[PDB]
Parts: structure tokens; C-alpha cells; sequence
RNA sequence: CUUGAGUCUCGUAGAGGGGGGUAGAAUUCCAGGUGUAGCGGUGAAAUGCGUAGAGAUCUGGAGGAAUACCGGUGGCGAAGGCGGCCCCCUGGACGAAGACUGACGCUCAGGUGCGAAAGCGUGGGGAGCAAACAGGAUUAGAUACCCUGGUAGUCCACGCCGUAAACGAUGUCGACUUGGAGGUUGUGCCCUUGAGGCGUGGCUUCCGGAGCUAACGCGUUAAGUCGACCGCCUGGGGAGUAC
């Protein structure tokens, strides 16, 4: 297609899902996949083996470009926080750097109530 | 007069007028009975964050020593000047002089 | 929280993020506020800090 | 510490995060941790530091 | 608070003579200065009510001061209040 | 007269107050790129947003609000309360040598002023959060808690409202009465060789003796021992209600 072969991979580990994208060091996504959409759902979507099925799945799509190595850009606490890095890496993948690119304001807005039992 | 340790830095592509501003404003300061107890040119450099775009620029010091009005009149310019981006003005503290 | 560590070595190095952001942070600010209830619920950590 | 020019002796005074490290994992003074702060402060406004380590 | 100049300056033109600062004259000249001066700056802002604090402070201080010397000395009193307009 | 109170000189610390600038992190919104079938949410769900291409991802822009870290057993204020950085205007407190006034003091019904949040008026502003309201779910029901949205408001200027578990549930000023450990800020002195050691003021935590207390407990920052002035209580309900 392109033959990059190496991008960033970036990991979506929020609380409910988890999704990895892979894209050139540009931006332009190449191929993603996420967990709730690789089976089940509601709570075993929101599980550490939930994410690693995800990422091995992503790469199932972005290898085709000719992916050899690749970042890795994480933010987000929940499961699948850590493990999709594994699965990336173990699927035959020359890592290189990982960062928390999780967002963290400096004291901005109000975050809502909710939860409340 | 009331000192103040100013330090403004200028735009990259700009440097040619790091040295006219600097000549202007230490005149005006010492035109009105000004008094600077130090200057130091650090010219280009890296920066932390791409403070308003770009990753460099031309840093300057001061530290004059002149009545609030002047000084006051100069921190209105550093805004109407597009070659110069950030700036700053601390206070007396004594007069500082060398190193830095 | 940055992680290149030059040279192939399968280790996460992980622990960083588990000295400042990520949790502790994050999990903080994830649902309500507080608005008060730091400067007492927070405030009588030393109550128990004092032994 | 007491100077925000003096980048070299500040970035004692930060983790690898671009926070600064607090008073107790230095012993640092009360009086002395203040001004300490608030030169690392004014230097990240002058771009002399950053605020953190991500931008 | 006030300027070191007009300090002094006040000092001996109401002082009982050179370095006394403290006669009910002196202070009472040093207390109508900046409850004068800051007039001009509660004029502007007018919010600063904790600032007003100190100025009414100094207001019925120097109530306080006056009404003595008149106990003490009518003399001076009547004469301290020309020399500052004072007493409406 | 000088020890009470105040004045002057020189410093010290401070999220004290008013005004004006300004930086970075994030959210949301708009536009475009990459990319494709999910995303979002929960205990599950569902409403909802997605092939009219969301979500994720990158770039550019707009805008409002709040200032991670430092930060604390912390600091400042009369109380309410006050946290990014910079400038201007300004109030208080403390120490130090001393110099000066010479009881100018303490308290204070009435009075005057300050007063969290919510609320009200005018004109602005509006990102996020959220009374009301509308859906979805839960339940026997669910006019709720939970989920998806969302107006007032929250922000600003000026004016009004004067209340709160406005609490230390403990009025202000002053003098006395064994201790211990700690925080914070000033200061005299000593090879500080180095931090340090001998102290000496201000503010402030925790423990505790005597004594006080119905007990719990308070305990030199007293609720102990005393003095000056003030406010207030006199069974529960009715009722902080009616007139
Ligand atoms: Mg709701
Ligand atoms: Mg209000
Ligand atoms: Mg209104
Ligand atoms: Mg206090
Ligand atoms: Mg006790």
C-alpha cells in the first residue's frame, strides 16, 4: 500500500473500552481496532484481555503496510492500559518509545458529579 | 527611582533588532535620568515550549534603575512591536549587577 | 512521562508514570469535585499521619 | 532557588515530569521551598524551563 | 504607609523641635497626611473595603489624639486644627 | 513619671485587599486530513451519537472558566474568606537597636460598616458543571438515587438581599499557674571550619499535670486562678410561629 514501516500506536484505555490506532508518525491513521468491538461486551469489554484481542487485531490491518517499528502513545487508566502494549510488541513489533500522553489539566473544568451511591 | 529587572526576547528572525532596540531603550531610560546597572545580550537560544511558534529565541536583560512613568512607557512597546514576543519586568530588589 | 530507553529489551519501565500523573491524578479527578470535603476528608489524613 | 535565570540549579528542583519536587524528598527549608517555587514559576513562563516534560 | 521625605518633612513642621516624632501635634499632621492621600486612591477602586479598614483606623485615631490634646491643652488644639483645616 | 497605648527609623514574612495585564495544561465547539464500524454508557442496559462516516488520530482556529506540581501538622485577614506569573494603588502584623509623646487606655446599648452560598434588578458573557425540564433504566410504585441531554445559575460590572452547623457550637482587653514533642516567622551570641550549639520575641499544631467539669473532656492559645465592660439563658410542644 505505502510501506511505512513505523508509526505510532496509540491507546484509548478508558475506563469502559479500549481501542488502539496505528498511524505514520504524521497522524493519518493506517488501521485501528478496538475491544468492545473485537466480542464481548459491557463487562468483559472492559477487561485487560479485552484490549490485548484488540491490539493483536489492529495489527492484523496495519501490518499489511509494511509496519516494522513503531511507538507507542498511551493515555487513560482502566485495563488494556498496559496489556495492548504487550500484545503490540509480542506480535512481532521493533517498539521503541512509550509515553502517557494521558491528559492531565492544570486545574481547568469543573469535572461533572454523577456516581453517587 | 524604582528598579526593575526586565528581560524581553525578540523574534528569530529578527535578531538585526536586537541591537536597536536595546540602544533605543537604554537611551530613553537614561534621557529621562535614567540609571542601568546591567545588560547582557543572550542573543539566540533554544526554548523550553514553542512559546507562540518557533523552538528559538533572542533573549535580553536589563536592570535599569529609572522612574516607574519611563519604564512604564517602554512596557506598552514591547507590545507594539511585533519583533518582540514575551516580556517581563520584576522589581528593585537593589539594583543587581554581573553574572546571571 | 517519557520512555525510548535506547537498546531492545522487552521491560515497560512502567514505574514512572507511577511517581506523578496516571492514577492518583487521574483517578482523582475522574468522577465529582470537592470543594470542601479536601480541606477536612483530605486534611484528616495527618489526624492518622501523626502515627 | 532563589534566581529563575539560574536554570541549572532549578532543574535540581523538578522531576522528570517538569513539576517540582516537593519540600520533604529534600529537606529544603519552608522559607527557602517558596521562593524556590516561584522561580521555577516565572521561569517556565520565560520559557527558560517547561511546565512539564510532555510540552 | 508614607513617604521617608514627607515623613521627616511633617516631623519638624509641627514637631516641638527636630527628631521628636511622637507629640500629639506630629502625629495627628502624620495621620491627616495619608487619611488625605488616601482619599485620591479610594476615590478609584471604591471595593477595597479591606484597605478602608486602615483608613478608618487612622480616622477615628486621630479622633482620639485631638480630643486628648484638647483635654490636655486647649491651646494647642485649636492651633493644630488651622494649620491642617481640620474639624469640618 | 514611664511600665499601658501610640509615634519615628530599619528590616522580615505573607493565597490580606482594589485595579490591569499575561502564560501553560485541559475541556468543548468550528474547519480540513488519515481512517472504518462502531463509539458512549451500566450492575446490566437502554436513551443517545455513528455509513449524511462517528469514535480514535493529526492540523488550524474560536472561546470561557479554573490555575496540577509547589502545598503543608502551612501562611495572611476582624469575620466572611483569600492560591499560576507580572506591574500599579493599598491595609495589617512581627522583630530589632534604639529615639519620641506621656495614661492619649479597656469595654460599648443605640449607631455605622463589612457579610459564604443561594436569590433579585440592569446590561454583558456562557467552555465545563448543573436546580427546572425531557427522555432511558430501576422498582410493586420511583414525581429519586443511576444513565443520555439540559435552562436558570455558576463568570463580569454596578446595585439589592443580609442569612449559614457564619462553628472553636467557646465575646473583647489584661495579669497570673508544673511540663513534653513539633510547625512557622524575626533576632542577639558562639572556631557555624559544616550544617551547627547557647539562647530570645510573634503566630500556630499535638499530648498532658494541677485545677476545673455531670461526664465527654479543657488544660499557659484553659473550659484553671482573677479583674473591666458587653451580649444572652430561665421546662418540652405550639413557635422563631401569629399580630
Ligand atoms: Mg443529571
Ligand atoms: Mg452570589
Ligand atoms: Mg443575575
Ligand atoms: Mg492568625
Ligand atoms: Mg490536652
Amino acid at each position: 500500500r505505502k510501506q511505512v514501516s513505523d508509526g505510532v500506536a496509540h491507546i484509548h484505555a478508558s475506563f469502559n473500552n479500549t481501542i488502539v490506532t496505528i498511524t505514520d508518525r504524521q497522524g493519518n491513521a493506517l488501521g485501528w481496532a478496538t475491544a468492545g468491538g473485537s466480542g464481548f461486551r459491557g463487562s468483559r469489554k472492559s477487561t485487560p484481555f479485552a484490549a490485548q484481542v484488540a491490539a493483536e487485531r489492529c495489527a492484523d490491518a496495519v501490518k499489511e503496510y509494511g509496519i516494522k517499528n513503531l511507538e507507542v502513545m498511551v493515555k487513560g487508566p482502566g485495563p488494556g492500559r498496559e496489556s495492548t502494549i504487550r500484545a503490540l510488541n509480542a506480535a512481532g513489533f521493533r517498539i521503541t518509545n512509550i509515553t502517557d500522553v494521558t491528559p492531565i489539566p492544570h486545574n481547568g473544568c469543573r469535572p461533572p458529579k454523577k456516581r453517587r451511591v | 527611582m524604582r528598579h526593575y529587572e526586565i528581560v524581553f526576547m525578540v523574534h528569530p528572525d529578527q535578531s538585526e533588532q536586537v541591537p536597536g532596540m536595546i540602544e533605543r531603550y537604554t537611551a530613553a531610560i537614561t534621557g529621562a535620568e535614567g540609571k542601568i546597572h546591567r545588560l547582557e545580550d543572550w542573543g539566540r537560544r533554544q526554548l523550553a515550549y514553542p512559546i507562540n511558534k518557533l523552538h528559538k529565541a533572542h533573549y535580553v536583560l536589563m536592570n535599569v534603575e529609572a522612574p516607574q512613568e519611563v519604564i512604564d512607557e517602554l512596557e506598552t512597546t514591547f507590545r507594539f512591536n511585533d519583533a518582540v514576543i514575551r516580556s517581563m519586568v520584576m522589581r528593585t530588589k537593589h539594583a543587581v549587577t554581573e553574572a546571571s | 512521562i517519557k520512555v525510548r530507553e535506547n537498546e531492545p529489551f522487552d521491560v515497560a519501565l512502567r514505574r514512572f508514570k507511577r511517581s506523578c500523573e496516571k492514577a492518583g491524578v487521574l483517578a482523582e479527578v475522574r468522577r465529582r469535585e470537592f470543594y470542601e470535603k479536601p480541606t477536612t476528608e483530605r486534611k484528616r489524613a495527618k489526624a492518622s499521619a501523626v502515627k | 532557588e532563589i534566581d529563575y535565570k539560574d536554570i541549572a540549579t532549578l532543574k535540581n528542583y523538578i522531576t522528570e515530569s517538569g513539576k517540582i519536587v516537593p519540600s520533604r524528598i529534600t529537606g529544603t527549608r519552608a522559607k527557602y521551598q517558596r521562593q524556590l517555587a516561584r522561580a521555577i514559576k516565572r521561569a517556565r513562563y520565560l520559557s527558560l524551563l517547561p511546565y512539564t516534560d510532555r510540552h | 504607609s508614607l513617604s521617608t521625605e514627607a515623613t521627616a518633612k511633617i516631623v519638624s513642621e509641627f514637631g516641638r523641635d527636630a527628631n521628636d516624632t511622637g507629640s500629639t501635634e506630629v502625629q495627628v499632621a502624620l495621620l491627616t497626611a495619608q487619611i488625605n492621600h488616601l482619599q485620591g486612591h479610594f476615590a478609584e477602586h471604591k471595593k477595597d473595603h479591606h484597605s478602608r479598614r486602615g483608613l478608618l483606623r487612622m480616622v477615628s485615631q486621630r479622633r482620639k489624639l485631638l480630643d486628648y490634646l484638647k483635654r490636655k491643652d486647649v491651646a494647642r488644639y485649636t492651633q493644630l486644627i488651622e494649620r491642617l483645616g481640620l474639624r469640618r
